[PDB]
């Protein structure tokens, strides 16, 4: 006598001993996924199912926030310096009226 | 009236259609696999089976001369000496130092218990499949048995169905296959008349019971012993014991998709895989005018409760209001979820409960009672209990587990701040002619 | 035969052979016989008429 550990996918898995007709033994999820409109660790639940295709969308999400973030920090300081260096200012002087609005 | 539809590869899991027609009520069928039966094509090679030696009355010529003849028995050989004083009970039968001389032959045929000790060898091919299917509509019921080819239509009341060709082509059975005692093993057998001594297959025959045989197991024969007559021989160990204590395991334990195979027909039974498109004719008299069906007011959905889970976990409850008696059935005619009754006696004014099962927790879906239909969205959970072999995922899943919860913070996520850059740009340029200005 | 596996018998001279260099065959997949005639024909599938 002794124990063993069979994985089960979610198709459905045969199971066969003694000699008698087997059983047919599946699966599903139970992980806690949904939330309940408060703050929660969803990915958890993801994460279990597939952890392919989960931690991708993370990849792509952090992408596009790097994406936008750096494209748009670039374009104002570019705008900005072409607006304020043929101005050619000083902090603090009457000629920045314009940027007693920019900054 | 006419239809179609492709429904995947399953045994006992009826699904629920709509025949849709202006004028007459929407009917219900039920389409369920009773059974699967794929038979392929088979072509018989050789029998084999353990053997037995012949060691016959050795050809003896006192005091004279012999030969080594040739014969048609499978593994026959013949080999002769000379010079040889064999003896018995009695004393010396004859002694003569160089005249005497002895000849010695040896073949083999199948044991008797070969009868059914014998394993044969197969060639297959053409898998072709037969499918059972139980089909209800407007309560009336329907057993028929069809070939999946895209030709033949099963007779069933003489209501001609085709369906048809399989997605895709599924077979455990290599092209070369043996036999054994109601077992089927997978393995690549030698060409007939093709033997090795120690091998499988050393013994061929066209029927267990053929006069003609073939074999070669490596049988040379062995000088006379010390003044004792006997024929002292030599061969190679059967290959049918060998690969039988090495044959590997049976098909039955390897098979994917669960199949149950049987041998006189060589076929594979309730093994499930793919899809099937199926097309249906329909008389008009099952179908029922629309005015005869009853009719309904403002419909209400409402979810008492619903856990994701595998089985009908799923629970609904619907409030109507009708100016008719009689029958109506219902449909979800969102995939993601479905339900598990087809219709339910009506009322004026009364209300039910049904069940159901899905594929998401989202229950987001349109349902549709009569030929009205009315929207049901709510949240299911998933079960504690995550082990069980009962019919489960009746739907594939559709990436439709994503919670609307998660589809609202990824909106919000996603930024825009391309259209600031474009803001910026324009003002750079209106702020570049300003500078232009000078 | 023309497999490269078996030998022939003939005085226990062991000739391999083969395979072929180009496969012909004039048989179609389906094939009809009547009274000593071999005719090319689709001929539909059992109970199908
Ligand atoms: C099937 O239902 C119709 C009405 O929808 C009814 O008239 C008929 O008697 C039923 N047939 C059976 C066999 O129950």
């Amino acid at each position: 006598t002794t124990s063993r550990n069979f994985s089960v996918g979610r198709e459905g898995l045969e199971y066969v001993w003694g000699n008698h007709e087997p059983v047919r033994v599946w699966a599903q999820e139970s992980a806690p996924g949904d939330p309940h409109g408060w703050p929660h660790e969803i990915i958890i639940h993801y994460y279990h199912r597939h952890p392919v295709y989960t931690v991708i969308v993370l990849c792509g999400v952090a992408l596009a926030i790097l994406v936008g973030t750096a494209s748009s920090a670039a374009c104002i300081a570019k705008a900005r310096r072409d607006c304020l260096t043929p101005y050619a200012l000083a902090p603090n002087a009457t000629v920045p009226t314009a940027l007693a609005v920019l900054c | 009236f006419e239809h179609a539809t492709t429904v995947p590869n399953v045994p006992g899991i009826p699904y629920k259609a709509l025949v849709e027609r202006a004028g007459y009520a929407p009917l219900n069928l039920e389409i369920t696999v009773v059974s699967s039966e794929l038979t392929p094509s088979t072509n018989k090679e050789y029998v084999t089976c353990k053997f037995h030696t012949v060691v016959p009355s050795p050809q003896v010529k006192c005091c004279g001369s012999l030969e080594c003849k040739a014969s048609s028995k499978a593994d026959y050989t013949c080999r002769v000496f000379g010079g040889v004083y064999p003896f018995m009970w009695g004393g010396a039968q004859c002694f003569c130092d160089s005249e005497n001389t002895q000849l010695s032959e040896a073949y083999v045929e199948f044991a008797p218990d070969c009868t059914i000790d014998h394993a044969v060898a197969l060639k297959v091919h053409t898998a072709a499949l037969k499918v059972g299917l139980r089909i209800v509509y407007g309560n009336t019921t329907a057993r028929l048995d069809t070939f999946v080819n895209g030709v033949t239509p099963g007779s069933s009341r003489d209501l001609k169905v085709i369906a048809g060709p399989i997605s895709a082509a599924f077979s455990p059975f290599d092209h070369k296959v043996v036999i054994r005692k109601g077992l089927v093993y997978n393995y690549d057998f030698p060409e007939y008349g093709a033997m090795n001594p120690g091998a499988f297959g050393d013994i061929q025959a066209s029927s267990l019971d053929a006069t003609d045989i073939v074999a070669r197991t490596d049988i040379r024969l062995l000088k006379p012993s010390v003044k004792n007559i006997h024929v002292p021989y030599t061969q190679a160990v059967s290959g049918y014991e060998m690969w039988k204590n090495n044959s590997g395991r049976p098909l039955q334990e390897t098979a994917p998709f669960g199949c149950k195979i049987e041998v006189e027909p060589l076929r594979a039974t309730n093994c499930a895989y793919g899809h099937i498109p199926i097309s249906i004719d329909i008389p008009d008299a099952a179908f029922v005018r629309s005015s005869e069906s009853p009719t309904i007011l403002e419909v209400s959905c409402t979810v008492a409760d619903c856990i994701y889970s595998a089985d009908f976990g799923g629970s609904l409850t619907l409030q109507y209001k009708a100016n008719r008696e009689g029958h109506c059935p219902v449909h979800s005619h969102s995939t993601t979820a479905v339900l598990k009754e087809a219709t339910t006696h009506v009322t004026a004014t009364g209300s039910i409960t049904l069940h159901f099962s899905t594929s998401s927790p989202q229950a987001n879906f349109i349902v549709s009672l009569c030929g009205k239909k009315t929207t049901c969205n709510a949240e299911c959970k998933p079960p504690a209990d995550h082990i069980i072999g009962e019919p489960h995922k009746v739907d594939q899943e559709f990436q439709a587990a994503v919670s609307k919860t998660s589809w609202n913070w990824l909106l919000a996520l996603f930024g825009g701040a391309s259209s600031l850059i474009v803001v910026g740009l324009i003002v750079l340029v209106c702020s570049s002619m300003l500078i232009n200005t000078r």
